[PDB]
């Protein structure tokens, strides 16, 4: 299953774990951010 | 639900994570529930930076990728170049023997670093110092042979950057004599140590099916009992003529991987003995002057330089010699267009190199399938559900060198 | 077509990328062709592999799926057709006669001068039971860089497919989450593409500076 | 006997009676290998003429672009090397030099060598851009100032063949 | 701190001398290796050498305890924020040692991915060549940092030194203008 | 001796010293509890740890090594136990315990704190409790003239313990082995 | 009152270039501009700590301490910090300029009108 679930995204000014990663189209990947976190 | 699980960074700056690896752990108190992996904190652009340099120059880049296994990266690169050139069958025997000797001494060095860093991660502080005494024993040989301690550019397309210094063979014989004893001194600290075994036995378990699924290779795969080693299956650089045992284990866990590394050190010492046994004098560079690295380094009272004989040849006598030196040094060989994927058994697994040439003097593509990058897919498998202290042991057992991971 | 793929067309002698430093030498036209399809009797186990593949797939499915077969330096490349990649990979992994358990990764390679085939993903596969190995190659256009992800067949590819996207923009449709793995999520461009500038800076010297290697002359 | 698990103690105790192995740097620096890739050095012929001919081959080969060379003409009024060219400017950016040694293999006159001297560090980004005057090897005995005519009757070929003396 | 509010007489001078001595003799590094140079840093701590000799055995794992940062590696773009965070999370006084060509100026990897010198993100006390710098070179650079630390002003002397250094720095012509024999 | 061993282990634990330096565990928690502390506050934590080392080693000397009595080679020497020499002997014994501490640091990994607690509750506590019972019975018998009956008990009891502990070590647990099954991911053939 | 702009760079020519792009009175509909020039990170930090600056221009290529690092520091350390403009020595440095949180970033070589427009946007 998602080998090792995708990491939270890294942005300029935001690298915390709560930051969701960006899919190619520009949407936010739900899997990158843990289930327990309240989005961002 | 949420409220009982914390989310923490093992983070880049953490003693166990080699500074540039980010394990994002969702932990229920202190059990790892999920282990996300964050990579690229050591990305260096090597795969692209290569494209603006010639062959025999990209070597200096590739040895920097997996900096613990420099000779393996360089051998993979130069074997790819030779395969593209079709020169794999023309390389001198002595160059191949030196290549095996250096790759195996590098395997000893890389496993020593792996064991040292793991032991200090798991509190075994003296592991670092004993492993590094042993490693310094080998790094002195590396310094003598190549003039560098790491990131050597000694292995070059079609041969080596130069031949062994006269004292090198005796230094390596001394290594073959002492490495058993110093390695035994290290083993006394860990091998049967009750706290060490308790800290790694059963920890980081990964099934053979798991290894196949994630593409794991190296000690992690062989700890499942599978005797898969690219040195025996798909031989390269003349390993076919060396008698050595593929080290394997049945524990499928961190301690199995540790024992595999400790035994692979001995197998490397045995292969090094064989190398010294079958090391006959001869050229270290292909005799085809159209491709051979033209420089002949020799020491003098004024330091390491081109040998004065070579200077005389190319500046006083040999016009074709001068042209070849000039062009092979500046422009460098131009490789026929084509693709080739060549793999070696790096200490951490199947280090593959996809090499693409566009007929030019610079590589068109050099992609390293570094084993560490794929092995880090196993952080989830070997950490999730276990203790964070056990996750540290698992990650150490993977022995990820982040330079190769991020390249 | 059996004509080779030309990834570049060298103009003039000495590898000049532009007009050239000596007059009258620029009129040569040397296309840069990768090897074309090997005739048929592929060396070693390659035939044994491909024949088996051609058996497990139908004649129609095999012809529609495998665009080319190229043996070069005793290395077998199967230029597979896009869209059909998951089926071929499933056949390779599952078939006992092929049984390529170990996919070693995915590597992107960009050929801007190869019309309609700009981005090639290379899949090195190894069969441990049979001690064999081959390389699948899937070509996608730049305008439609979408390739089918092999995740269901080779989970190991997940990160590789990610890196390859990050570095080339090859959109592996069907991948769980194609997030950039190496570069920051907010990074613009795909560095390993040729169109992406090297992004170096001049090296400083007392009274001078050397521009990066991508700006200075080359051959 | 359960003693094997305690072997580590035997190790550490034993080592605290064998002498420490640390090199005594800097009071007693360790022996670096003769082949070590130390600081580049620009050398001279026995008569003192600079070996470098400013061909920029060393800088050509440098993967790091860590060498900057500008050539200039030798002339009777001012001659620095045998032959028509010499390296008037010769800088090495040691904050870009990776010590690879490709420069050395590139040099066709052995003007560039690598010493075993390695101590180098400065507080300025610019103090580590070492110029020609920092690199030229010390003017040994029997040598004369670099700006002078060739040894009498000798010619550049005589220099490259090693047929020169103070 | 009050130690810097002493009058500019002998009290402040002796306090500066003793504090510089102590800070140079107890210059704990942060456990912050990055790359090749991190391996050479571990080798420096290794028995063949002994960084502990210089009071630097404790590679501080927490940035709070660490007084020195051996960058010792190549700072990718994605690492510059993290490296800066670690730096800012050390407690003053703190010095930074750019170990290696990668850390000091980007080294061979003059590319998009590499920051081209941690100087971009953190003040650098000492630059150290090498790729990697051998452990003897690391010890040399650390001793040069010891010399820099001992001769360190405090209080009113610190302000005077900052003013003098600023005035001096405004005059140096830039490296690109130091055209010597370069035609 | 059993009480001495249990106390010394519980001691090395109490001071948070390796192989039980778990609260810090620099290899796992970076700096553990003293992360976020710098300057004299961290210095105070570490000074407290070292003073705890000194206190517990001094207690170990006091209640297992005759406290300040001179060792055997100086036991026969006149006045070895008088004046200031007892201070020297006490410091010597305390520093032998200090050496034991340093030696433990230099030759052992650190347990996982769950493993350490399992040690404490499955080895240390049972052993100490059974030793207390055995010693009580031994003293009662010696005070009741049974004599040999105590020696037969004492020697036997430890002999039994040394077995059952090894039972929890190798002869009954922590020395087993198992296998596992493959999944659907087309796994290779293990020779 | 006059606006004070802290221009930070150890390269004197970059400071002169910034002072040229911005005249004594940029956008004559705006107040006069006063220039305090600093060539060291400690001095730049101390001047910021003094405060009263309307804008600070930090050369991202400053040798001993880059203007991006100084930008992040000044935003983390001075309450009510004035807006920061950064000169970036590389186009790929934009990401770091984003991380530095500087209100704007002007690539080298300093384009006079671009820098003036950026400053006017920040000081308005
Ligand atoms: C005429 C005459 C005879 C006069 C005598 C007057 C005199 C000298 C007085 C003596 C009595 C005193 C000292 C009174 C003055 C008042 C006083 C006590 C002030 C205290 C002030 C204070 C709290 C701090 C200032 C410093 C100080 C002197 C404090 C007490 C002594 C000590 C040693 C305290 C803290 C230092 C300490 C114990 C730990 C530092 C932290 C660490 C990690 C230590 C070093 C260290 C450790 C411990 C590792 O574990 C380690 C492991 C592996 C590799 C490396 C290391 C490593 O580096
Ligand atoms: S050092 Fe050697 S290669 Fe470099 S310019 Fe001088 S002669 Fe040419
Ligand atoms: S050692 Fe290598 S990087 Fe340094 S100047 Fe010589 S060729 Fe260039
Ligand atoms: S400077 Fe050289 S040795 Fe140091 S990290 Fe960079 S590539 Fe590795």
């Amino acid at each position: 299953h998602p080998t090792p679930l995708p990491n939270p995204g890294v942005y300029a000014r935001h690298n915390s774990v709560d930051v969701p990663a960006r899919l190619p189209d520009g949407s936010e990947s739900p899997l990158s951010v843990s289930t327990i976190l309240p989005h961002r | 639900q949420a409220g009982e699980r914390i989310v923490v960074n093992m983070g880049p700056q953490h003693p166990s994570t080699h500074g540039v690896l980010r394990l994002i752990l969702e932990i229920e108190g202190e059990i790892i529930t999920e282990a996300r992996c964050g990579i690229g904190y050591l990305h260096t652009g090597i795969e692209k930076n290569l494209e603006y340099r010639n062959w025999t120059q990209g070597v200096t880049f590739v040895t920097r990728m997996d900096y613990l296994s420099p000779f393996f990266n360089e051998t993979a690169y130069c074997l790819g170049v030779e395969k593209l050139l079709g020169i794999t069958d023309d390389i001198p025997e002595r160059a191949s023997v030196i290549r095996v000797m250096l790759m195996e001494l590098n395997r000893i060095s890389s496993h020593l670093v792996a064991l040292a860093t793991g032991g200090m991660e798991l509190g075994a502080m003296s592991a670092m110092f004993y492993g590094f005494r042993e490693r310094e024993e080998i790094l002195r040989v590396f310094e003598s042979i190549t003039g560098l301690r790491m990131n050597h550019a000694y292995i070059r397309p079609g041969g080596l950057a130069a031949d062994l210094p006269d004292d090198a063979i005796t230094q390596v014989r001394r290594l073959v004599e002492i490495l058993p004893k110093r390695l035994k001194d290290l083993e006394d600290l860990l091998n049967e140590n009750y706290i060490w075994k308790a800290r790694t036995v059963g920890v980081g378990y990964l099934d053979l099916t798991g290894c196949m699924a994630l593409g794991i290779t190296g000690p992690i795969l062989r700890s499942t009992g599978l005797p898969h080693d690219l040195r025996k299956a798909q031989p390269y650089c003349g390993y076919e003529n060396y008698e050595f045992d593929v080290i394997t284990d049945d524990r499928c866990d961190s301690y199995g991987r540790y024992i595999i590394r400790v035994k692979e050190m001995h197998e490397s010492v045995k292969i090094v003995e064989q190398c010294l046994a079958r090391l006959k004098p001869g050229p270290v560079m292909i005799s085809d002057k159209k491709l051979a690295w033209p420089a002949d380094l020799k020491l003098g009272p004024d330091g390491l330089g081109n040998s004065p004989e070579h200077i005389a040849k190319i500046m006083g006598r040999s016009m074709e010699g001068l042209i070849h030196h000039f062009k092979l040094v500046t422009e460098g060989i131009r490789v026929p267009p084509g693709q080739v994927y060549v793999a070696v058994e790096s200490p951490r697994g199947e280090l593959g190199v996809h090499m693409v040439s566009d007929g030019g003097t610079r590589p068109y593509r050099v992609h390293y399938r570094d084993p560490s990058f794929t092995n880090l897919q196993a952080v989830a498998a070997t950490c999730e559900g276990g203790m964070v202290a056990d996750a540290i042991a698992a990650v150490a057992s993977i022995d990820p060198v982040m330079g190769g991971v991020d390249r | 077509g059996d004509e080779p793929e030309i990834i570049a067309v060298r103009r003039g002698m000495f590898g000049n990328r532009d007009t050239g430093d000596t007059s009258g030498y620029g009129r040569l036209v040397r296309p840069v062709a990768l090897p074309g399809s090997t005739p048929r009797p592929y060396g070693g186990y390659f035939d044994a592999v491909m024949d088996r593949l051609a058996e497990v797939l139908g004649e129609e499915r095999y012809a529609m799926s495998i665009e080319r077969v190229v043996v070069y330096r005793d290395q077998l490349t199967i230029e597979v057709s896009r869209v059909q990649l998951p089926a071929v990979a499933s056949v390779l992994r599952d078939d006992p006669d092929l049984r390529f358990e170990l996919c070693l990764g995915v590597s992107g390679v960009h050929y801007p001068e190869d019309t309609g085939r700009e981005l090639h993903a290379v899949y090195p596969l190894m069969s441990i039971t049979h001690n064999r190995r081959i390389q699948l190659e899937v070509a996608a256009p730049d305008a439609d860089p979408h390739i089918p992800s092999l995740y269901a067949v080779y989970p190991t590819t997940d990160w590789h497919e990610r890196e390859t996207y990050d570095f080339f923009g090859i959109i592996f449709d069907g991948h769980p989450s194609l997030t950039r793995i190496e570069m920051p999520d907010d990074w613009e461009g795909h560095p390993q593409r040729k169109d992406y500038p090297l992004g170096g800076i001049p090296v400083e010297y007392h009274g001078a500076q050397i521009p990066p290697p991508d700006q200075r002359r080359s051959y | 006997k359960f003693l094997d698990a305690l072997a580590g103690f035997a190790v550490t105790l034993g080592s605290m009676f064998k002498k420490p192995i640390t090199e005594g740097y800097p009071e007693k620096p360790g022996p670096v290998a003769p082949r070590y890739h130390g600081r580049h050095q620009l050398n001279r012929y026995p008569d003192g003429l600079e070996k470098c001919i400013g061909c920029e081959l060393c800088a050509w080969a440098c993967p790091a672009d860590a060498i900057y060379v500008e050539g200039a003409d030798n002339t009777a009024d001012e001659r620095y090397s045998p032959g028509e060219r010499y390296g008037r400017v010769y800088q090495i950016n040691y904050l870009r030099c990776i010590g690879c040694g490709l420069c050395i293999e590139a040099c066709p006159t052995r003007a560039l060598t690598m010493t075993t001297e390695y101590e180098m560090a400065d507080d300025n980004r610019a103090d580590l851009i070492w110029g020609k005057d920092k690199l030229l090897a010390p003017l040994q005995e029997g040598m004369q100032a670099p700006p002078h005519d060739m040894a009498p009757g000798k010619t550049d070929d005589d220099y490259y063949l090693g047929n020169v003396t103070p | 701190g009050l130690e810097e509010r002493l009058p500019g007489g002998i009290l402040l001078s002796t306090v500066e001398t003793v504090a510089g001595y102590v800070r140079k003799g107890s210059l704990w590094p942060a456990t912050f290796g990055l790359a090749c140079c991190a391996i050479e840093m571990m080798s420096t701590a290794g028995p063949r050498f002994d960084i502990a000799r210089f009071g630097m055995e404790r590679f501080s794992a927490t940035p709070r305890q660490a007084d020195l940062m051996i960058v010792a590696g190549r700072v990718s773009q994605k690492m510059a924020p993290v490296l800066r965070q670690i730096y800012d999370q050390m407690v003053e006084p703190k010095w930074v040692l750019a170990m290696g060509v990668c850390a000091s100026s980007g080294g061979m990897f003059n590319n998009y991915a590499v920051v081209q010198g941690v100087d971009h993100v953190v003040p650098v006390d000492i630059y150290l060549p090498g790729c990697p710098p051998r452990p003897e070179m690391l010890l040399h650079a650390i001793l040069k940092l010891h010399d820099k630390i001992q001769q360190m002003p405090l209080g009113v002397n610190r302000e005077e030194a900052i003013r003098e250094a600023e005035q001096a720095a405004l005059a140096v012509p830039p490296t690109i203008e130091l055209k010597g024999l370069l035609r | 001796l059993p009480s001495f061993l249990v106390y010394v282990v519980s001691m090395v634990g109490e001071t948070n010293r390796a192989p039980f330096d778990l609260p810090e565990a620099e290899g796992e928690l970076v700096g553990g509890f003293h992360t976020e502390y710098s300057s004299l506050k961290f210095a105070m934590f570490m000074l407290a740890e070292y003073v705890n080392m000194t206190t517990v080693s001094a207690l170990a000397t006091t209640m297992f090594l005759g406290g300040w009595h001179a060792p055997f080679p100086f036991n026969l020497i006149d006045g070895a136990n008088s004046g200031w020499w007892p201070l020297l002997w006490f410091t010597a014994k305390v520093w032998t315990f200090m050496f034991l501490y340093f030696w433990l640091r230099a030759t052992l990994p650190r347990l996982r704190y769950d493993q350490f607690m399992a040690l404490g509750w499955k080895v240390l506590i049972p052993v100490s409790l059974l030793w207390i019972m055995v010693v009580a019975i031994t003293r009662s018998l010696r005070q009741h003239g049974e004599g040999t009956w105590a020696a037969w008990l004492l020697t036997a009891a430890v002999v039994v313990v040394v077995a059952l502990i090894w039972g929890l070590a190798t002869s009954l647990r922590r020395r087993t082995v198992q296998p596992p099954p493959p999944q659907s991911t087309g796994a290779y053939p293990v020779p | 009152a006059p606006l004070r702009i802290l221009v930070y760079s150890d390269n004197p020519r970059t400071r002169e270039q910034v002072r040229l792009a911005l005249g004594k009175r940029i956008h004559p509909e705006l107040p006069e501009i006063e220039y305090v020039d600093v060539a060291t990170a400690p001095m730049a930090i101390s001047q910021m700590d003094a405060g009263g600056f309307d804008l600070a221009i930090l050369d991202g290529e400053a040798t001993p301490a880059g203007g991006m690092g100084v930008a992040k520091q000044v935003k983390d350390e001075i309450d009510d910090c004035p807006p920061i403009l950064v000169l970036t020595g590389r186009a790929d440095d934009a990401w770091l300029a984003k991380w530095s949180r500087a209100e704007a970033a002007v690539p080298h070589p300093i384009d006079p009108i671009r820098l003036s427009d950026a400053v006017v946007s920040l000081l308005r």
